[PDB]
Order: structure tokens, then C-alpha cells, then sequence
């Protein structure tokens, strides 16, 4: 690996100059070479692991949008024939995207999540596996979708099972975990009442637990409970 | 499209 | 070349899709290969071209900014020392940055200049080439720096003198073009007379054309006369 | 910084 002559440290520091800079390739192939090194990561890394790949993902999707809505549109009656132009440049998009989903799904394979014994560690990396297959869901449409899907799942699942018996509900890790799997619900496995169902459950539980907190963790969990309102408001 | 974090 | 195997008029549509999807890097390369087919470029096609690199370069800029104010801050009296990472990872950037900068002159060399024969051709290359070298030149600190520099001013007093010659006060090209080497004076060259007297002087002649535009290219050289003016209220 | 175009 081309990160394999730097120190950890020096891949730790600059992943935070690459994040300030925002420069977020960059970022994540220095904390890709982090993880490399072979040693579990804090809390701190790990989170800039999660914001580097979510960053450079993010970019892919917002572009693969765009690509599929162009085609789509082709693909409509009275539409002109424009030749195999718009399919391959989404393809090629899609093709950079899925090699991206399986480096980090490589990364939690080999060897984050075996070693991730704490809960916030676990269900940290399950919740980074799940989005990960949620991700090349948005883009199957072939024999292994179903699959796909139900490996998303299984992760939500085994985070879900996880954070219930051993984290608080207010813990923000519990919190973004249950409004990423109430979305995976919602748009991947045309389960709609099963995400709402969910995101209320979740909210309900956070707000009883709420008096627990400190002035900051407060601020944390509810910045998370707006989320699942918001996304309430949209699906109801 | 709905939030994830 | 990565793209020689690719059509010239499909780099031109993948050119336009890159863009809708704001992915610029491909822009760029796509461009790169449609001007590597060795055919002039039109009107459109010279503004895909130079839409993609200044998108690039310009968050390469803006990266090697942020860097450099770090790098600058940790040689202050009193800053703790933390190793060479700062340092390498600006050079990093740096170099990047200097690698798009001679692509872009490459192609200008290889072959666009020399085949431009027309006003708003030509004019629009050689800007382009005085741009990236000022690109250059903001980052340059060695022997060249002042050879980069003159490189910049030459470029752009030649597109200036064919501008004032062969295109009207309000033509868009010529105002771009008076309007960065204004700033190439101010920012660059130590010059901010020149460069006041220089946008006074281009905003003043285009108020005295603008009875002879239509609608639609009185909008278009407006927008232009507005960034001179707003350069002026900043320098005055 | 100035406007550039
Ligand atoms: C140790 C650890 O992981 N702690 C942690 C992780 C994430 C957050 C966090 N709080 C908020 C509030 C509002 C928006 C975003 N966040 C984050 N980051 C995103 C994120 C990542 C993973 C799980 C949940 C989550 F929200 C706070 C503390
Ligand atoms: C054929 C040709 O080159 N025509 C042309 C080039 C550029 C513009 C133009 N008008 C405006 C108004 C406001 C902002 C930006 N622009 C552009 N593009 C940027 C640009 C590039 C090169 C020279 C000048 C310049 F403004 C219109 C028509
Ligand atoms: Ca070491
Ligand atoms: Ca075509
Ligand atoms: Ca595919
Ligand atoms: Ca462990
Ligand atoms: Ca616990
Ligand atoms: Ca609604
Ligand atoms: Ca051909
Ligand atoms: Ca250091
Ligand atoms: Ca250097
Ligand atoms: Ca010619
Ligand atoms: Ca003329
Ligand atoms: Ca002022
Ligand atoms: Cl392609
Ligand atoms: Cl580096």
C-alpha cells in the first residue's frame, strides 16, 4: 500500500489536514492506511474514518443521481437517441462507487469489526457495513440484489441487537444506527411502516432518556432525535 | 431524499 | 492516452454530463482528450474546457490555502513543533496543483495557441495561459519565480493588445481577460495602481459600448462590469 | 479574495 512508509500518526495528522482542507480522497485513503497498520482505532479515528469515506461516497451518489435521472429520461417515449453515452458514464460512476463501497467494506472485513469488542466500537463498524451494502443496494439490479439487501440488513440487524442491550437510547452511535437502518426500511426494502415504526420507537425511547444527560450529551443525542423527526415529517 | 448520518 | 479510444464528439457529451453531475476532475479529462484529437475547438467547446480546469484548479487553490495559513501558524513564536507533516502534505498538494497547471499549458502549446487564429480564440487561450501561470506563480517560491510571473504578465499583454485591436470594450473575453490581469497586477505583481487603473479603465469604456448590445449581451457584459467594480470597492 | 473569472 502506498500509505505502508508512513507513520500512523503522521497518516492520523493528516487525514485532519486533509479534513480541514477538504480534501476528502485524501482523507480517507490516509486513514485507509491507518486501519492498515493493523491497530484497533480510538473513538476520534474511528469517526474520522466514517467522515472521510462518507464524504467521498456522498460525492459518488449525488453524481450517480444525476447520471440515472439523464437515462432514465432517454429511456422515455418522443426521447432522441443519443447512443451509449449517458449508460457508460453512469456505469463508469457506478463502477468507482462500488470499488469504493468494497474497499471500506474490505476494511471492517479485514480486520476492524473481529477485533471491536466494546459496544461502541462494534456497533460502530456493523452500523459502517450496513450503510456500506445499503450503498451498492441503491445501485443493483442484478442476480445478487436480493442479497445485497439482506447483507445490509443482517448488519443492521446484529448492531440493532447489539445497541439495545449494552448502550443507553440516547447514545448517538444507537441513535444515527436506528435512523440509518429506519431509512434502509424505508427506500431499500419497500417497507415503509417498518421505518416509521422504528423512528418513533426510537425518538419516544431517547426522549424518556433525556433527563439523564449532561447539557453536551444532550445537545448530541437531540441534534440526532431531529433527524427522526424530520424524516417522520416526510413519510407521514 | 431522507437523512442518514 | 486514456480517452484516445474514445470518439471526439462522446468526450464532448461525457464533458457535458461530468458536468451536470459536478464532477470536474472527469470534465477535465474528457476535455483533455477531445483536445488531444488534435481539431480546433469551438466557441462551447473552449468554455467545457475551461469550466473543467478552473473547477479543479480552484479547489486545488483553495486546499493549498488552507494548508499554507497552517504551515504558516505553526512557524510562529510560541507554536509547538509537530514534525514535517504540515510541510509534506502542502507539497503534496502543491504539486498536484503545479502537475494541472502544465497540463492546461501542455495542451495550450500543444497545439491551441499556435493554431488560433481568430480574436476570440486566440484572446481566450492566451488568457488561459496567463491564468495558469498565475496559478503558478502563487505558489512558486525558488529561482523561476520571477521567470513564472513574466511568463503570466507576457501571456496576458498579449491577449490584451489583440482585445484591444480586433474586439469591442464590452466583448465578455476581453473583459474576463482585463478583469484576472487587473488582479495579476494587484495579487501577483506588486502593482495595485495598475491594477485600479486597469479595472477603472475597462469598466469606463464598456459603460461607453454598452448603447450598442442587446438585451441578451448587455446582460452578459454587465455581469462582468459588476466584478470590476466590485474588485475597485475592495482596493479603494 | 478579488473576483477572477
Ligand atoms: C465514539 C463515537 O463514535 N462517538 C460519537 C459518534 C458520532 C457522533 C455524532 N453525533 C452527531 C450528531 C449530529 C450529527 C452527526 N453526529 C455524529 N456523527 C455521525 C454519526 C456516526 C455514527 C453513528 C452516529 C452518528 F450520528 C457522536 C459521538
Ligand atoms: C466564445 C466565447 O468564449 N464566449 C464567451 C466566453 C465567456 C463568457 C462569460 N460571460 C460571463 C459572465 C459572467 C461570468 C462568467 N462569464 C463567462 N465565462 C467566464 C469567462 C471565460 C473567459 C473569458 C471571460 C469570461 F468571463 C461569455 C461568452
Ligand atoms: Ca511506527
Ligand atoms: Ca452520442
Ligand atoms: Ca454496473
Ligand atoms: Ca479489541
Ligand atoms: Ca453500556
Ligand atoms: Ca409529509
Ligand atoms: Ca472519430
Ligand atoms: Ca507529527
Ligand atoms: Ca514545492
Ligand atoms: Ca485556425
Ligand atoms: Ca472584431
Ligand atoms: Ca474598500
Ligand atoms: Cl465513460
Ligand atoms: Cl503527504
Amino acid at each position: 500500500g502506498a500509505m505502508g512508509s508512513m507513520e500512523r500518526a503522521s497518516l492520523i495528522q493528516k487525514a485532519k489536514l486533509a479534513e480541514q482542507a477538504e480534501r476528502y480522497e485524501d482523507m480517507a485513503a490516509f486513514m485507509k492506511g491507518a486501519v492498515e497498520k493493523g491497530e484497533e482505532l480510538s473513538c476520534e479515528e474511528r469517526n474520522l474514518l466514517s467522515v472521510a469515506y462518507k464524504n467521498v461516497v456522498g460525492g459518488q451518489r449525488a453524481a450517480w443521481r444525476v447520471l440515472s435521472s439523464i437515462e432514465q429520461k432517454s429511456n422515455e417515449e418522443g426521447s432522441e437517441e443519443k447512443g451509449p453515452e449517458v449508460r457508460e458514464y453512469r456505469e463508469k460512476v457506478e463502477t468507482e462507487l462500488q470499488g469504493v463501497c468494497d474497499t471500506v467494506l474490505g476494511l471492517l472485513d479485514s480486520h476492524l469489526i473481529k477485533e471491536a469488542g466494546d459496544a461502541e466500537s462494534r456497533v460502530f463498524y456493523l452500523k459502517m457495513k450496513g450503510d456500506y451494502y445499503r450503498y451498492l443496494a441503491e445501485v443493483a439490479t442484478g442476480d445478487d440484489k436480493k442479497r445485497i439487501i439482506d447483507s445490509a440488513r443482517s448488519a443492521y440487524q446484529e448492531a440493532m441487537d447489539i445497541s439495545k442491550k449494552e448502550m443507553p437510547p440516547t447514545n448517538p452511535i444507537r441513535l444515527g444506527l436506528a435512523l440509518n437502518f429506519s431509512v434502509f426500511h424505508y427506500e431499500i426494502a419497500n417497507s415503509p411502516e417498518e421505518a416509521i415504526s422504528l423512528a418513533k420507537t426510537t425518538f419516544d425511547e431517547a426522549m424518556a432518556d433525556l433527563h439523564t444527560l449532561s447539557e453536551d450529551s444532550y445537545k448530541d443525542s437531540t441534534l440526532i432525535m431531529q433527524l427522526l423527526r424530520d424524516n417522520l415529517t416526510l413519510w407521514t | 431524499f431522507p437523512a442518514t448520518v
